[PDB]
């Protein structure tokens, strides 16, 4: 590929010149540990009845969720040092890194069964069976729908099943620009030479841009309010409409791009649309990296694991594998423990905003109509900044808005996201808890007592042994979030290692890392160090009072807030060409 | 291809998009710069849409009202 280049490819191709497919979209996940399947190459554990895993029956994901994850919603413990923006950035970031495609439901027409409707365990379905005396699904002939992720090698003969990452592993803001050339151009405004992204043509947000509408014949967003007829949005990642909080962050970065391309045009009139697009794309990409590694990741891992797994950056290394590990797709779902059961919306005074200031999540999923018709994104972003995240306690894992009522407005039955996570790890043949402990150099408990010591919680170690029988079988997500949080962090040691290691490779194996020599000039790097997420909010919204750094720690108004006039704006003076 | 999560179609790269109707408006704009319309026709051509008829008929096929 190009002997020399300046901007990254959309697909991530040829970031590593010695292996041009590393980190590129639509490639199989890399495996930090060999896959563990029931039959050794494809069938997930729990597929065939009576077939044990390490001498113990496989536990129903829904049962583990009922007995371990369920807790009384109203007793939720607020996090005194994490805003709800901390959770939301984790979701948006994840949508930059991994998306595991699944077969579309319509493929079941002249083949197999419809996993949306049927509870028959047949390819490509892997439905979650309902345990006895379930608190919500009292019919054991029912099930929670589940599609198996598409195999990396379709069909195939004796090929250990693996899964595909449809996104660029690099932290390159691909959730804004896309991971494939057709979508990338579809997202772009191709009617002039300004290098802008396409914006909505039917609706604005107090004079400011909204994401364009995507076209889905069976649009889930239209089901959330039939009279509004507001479809889902279009962005670099296809999940942009899952939540209005997520939508708001997509919309924010879309405005930031068009704001940068505008200034760069006035700054360099000779530049054409492509040049403006690529330059603004490169800044946004660096902004995501800065916010991620400077502000976000230290609050996920904590100082100890941060210094250990993300030492001081040196330079690019073309020997580093920058791909997303299959286990990271499940391990980075720790954020589900941070989810509050409501969407909070505030006004310019940071007070509850009418119509609805405390909407349960089960009525915001795919509710794009709320962004367009209930006040835009400013009330949402304000709620994300001035609302504490949910703290993860060993007996308060995840709320029921995602454990009982996930997508119930667009699904025949409410889904159980924690249970989906564990079923998903089995779908991907991920090794168990102790397998990843060892991989991370951590002690591996065999007995309830040793597990009790690891968790510093004899009670939880007991309920885990009752469900799983052996710590070797604890699904990686359940075990990851069950561990006590490290000092000033929000994950245990196991997830600190998996998450920390992943982002190390994404930094050291990225030739376009914003600090790597040649990417930016010295004056440009010093200019980018000044950016912050609160400043991006000031530049592209009607909000004039925003969190003070660190935004992910600030979470109470007016204690942790300042006026926008106090923060410095990004200085594009060094982007001037003679 | 089709992007599907939990059976929901989140994106279908084969479907005409709503904001691409503003491009049709440019093409049918008599005063519109010709070099711009030529670039749009290359944009649509790269998607298998060659004549104005093909573009309109695709937008129609994908659920949009065409009165142009
Ligand atoms: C779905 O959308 C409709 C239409 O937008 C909502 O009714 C509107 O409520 C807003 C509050 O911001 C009012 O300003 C409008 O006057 C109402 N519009 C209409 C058409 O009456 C409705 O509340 C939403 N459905 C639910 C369940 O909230
Ligand atoms: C110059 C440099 O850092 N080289 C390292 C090498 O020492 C290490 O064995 C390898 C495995 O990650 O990664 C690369
Ligand atoms: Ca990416
Ligand atoms: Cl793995
Ligand atoms: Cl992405
Ligand atoms: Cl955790």
């Amino acid at each position: 590929c190009p002997e020399q280049d300046k901007y990254r490819t959309i697909t991530g191709m040829c970031n590593n010149r010695r292996s041009p497919t590393l980190g590129a979209s639509n490639r199989a996940f890399v495996r930090w540990l060999p896959a563990e399947y029931e039959d050794g190459f494809s069938l997930p554990y729990g597929w065939t009845p009576g077939v044990k895993r390490n001498g113990f029956p496989v536990a129903l994901a829904r049962a583990v969720s009922n007995e371990i994850v369920r807790f009384p919603t109203d007793q939720l413990t607020p996090d005194q040092e994490r805003s709800l923006m901390f959770m939301q950035w984790g979701q948006l970031l994840d949508h930059d890194l991994d998306f595991t495609p699944e077969p579309a439901a319509r493929a079941s027409f002249v083949t197999g069964v419809n996993c949306e409707t049927s509870c028959v365990q047949q390819p490509p379905c892997f439905p979650l069976k309902i345990p006895p005396n379930d608190p919500r699904i009292k019919n054991q002939a029912d099930c929670i729908p589940f599609f198996r992720s598409c195999p990396a090698c379709p069909g195939s003969n004796i090929t250990i099943r693996n899964q595909i990452n449809a996104l660029t592993s690099f932290v390159d803001a691909s959730m804004v620009y896309g991971s494939e050339e057709p979508l990338a151009r579809n997202l772009r405004n191709m009617s002039n030479q300004l290098g802008l992204l396409a914006v909505n043509q039917r609706f604005q947000d107090n004079g400011r841009a909204l994401l364009p509408f995507d076209n889905l014949h069976d649009d889930p967003c239209l089901l959330t309010n039939r009279s509004a007829r507001i479809p889902c949005f279009l962005a670099g990642d296809t999940r942009s409409s899952e939540m209005p909080e997520l939508t708001s962050m997509h919309t924010l970065l879309l405005r930031e791009h068009n704001r940068l391309a505008t200034e760069l045009k006035s700054l360099n009139p000779r530049w054409d649309g492509e040049r403006l697009y690529q330059e603004a794309r490169k800044i946004v990409g660096a902004m995501v990296q800065i916010i991620t590694y400077r502000d976000y990741l230290p609050l996920v891992l904590g100082p100890t694991a941060m210094r250990k797994y993300l030492p001081t950056y040196r330079s690019y290394n073309d020997s580093v594998d920058p791909r997303i590990a299959n286990v990271f797709t499940n391990a980075f779902r720790y954020g589900h423990t941070l989810i509050q059961p409501f969407m909070f919306r505030l006004d310019n005074r940071y007070q509850p905003m009418e119509p609805n200031p405390r909407v349960p999540l089960s009525r915001v999923f795919f509710a794009s109509w709320r962004v367009v018709l209930e006040g835009g994104i400013d009330p949402i972003l304000r709620g994300l900044m001035a609302t504490p995240a949910k703290l993860n306690r060993q007996n308060q894992i995840a709320v029921d808005e995602i454990r009982e009522r996930l997508f119930e407005q667009v699904m025949r039955i409410g889904l159980d996201l924690p249970a989906l996570n564990m079923q998903r790890s089995r779908d991907h043949g991920l090794p168990g808890y102790n397998a990843w402990r060892r991989f991370c150099g951590l002690p591996q408990p065999e007995t309830v007592g040793q597990l009790g010591t690891v968790l510093r919680n004899l009670k939880l170690a007991r309920k885990l042994m009752e469900q799983y029988g052996t710590p070797n079988n604890i699904d990686i997500w359940m075990g990851g979030v069950s561990e006590p949080l490290k000092r000033k962090g929000r994950v245990g040691p196991l997830l600190a290692c998996i998450i920390g290691t992943q982002f190390r490779k994404l930094r050291d194996g990225d030739r376009f890392w914003w600090e790597n020599e040649g990417v930016f000039s010295m004056q440009q790097r010093q200019a980018l160090a000044q950016i912050s997420l609160p400043r991006i909010i000031c530049d592209n919204t009607g909000i004039t009072t925003v969190s003070k750094n660190n935004i992910f720690m600030s979470n109470s108004y007016p204690r942790d807030f300042v006026n926008c006039s106090t923060l410095p704006a990004l200085n594009l003076a060094s982007w001037r060409e003679a | 291809k089709v992007y599907s999560q939990n059976g929901l179609v989140l994106h279908d790269d084969a479907n005409f998009l709503e904001h691409e109707l503003s491009y049709i408006d440019v093409l049918l704009d008599k005063n519109a710069d010709q070099a711009t319309k030529d670039n749009l026709r290359s944009y649509f051509a790269d998607k298998g849409l060659h004549s104005i008829k093909d573009i309109i008929n695709k937008a129609k096929q994908d659920g949009f009202d065409v009165s142009k």
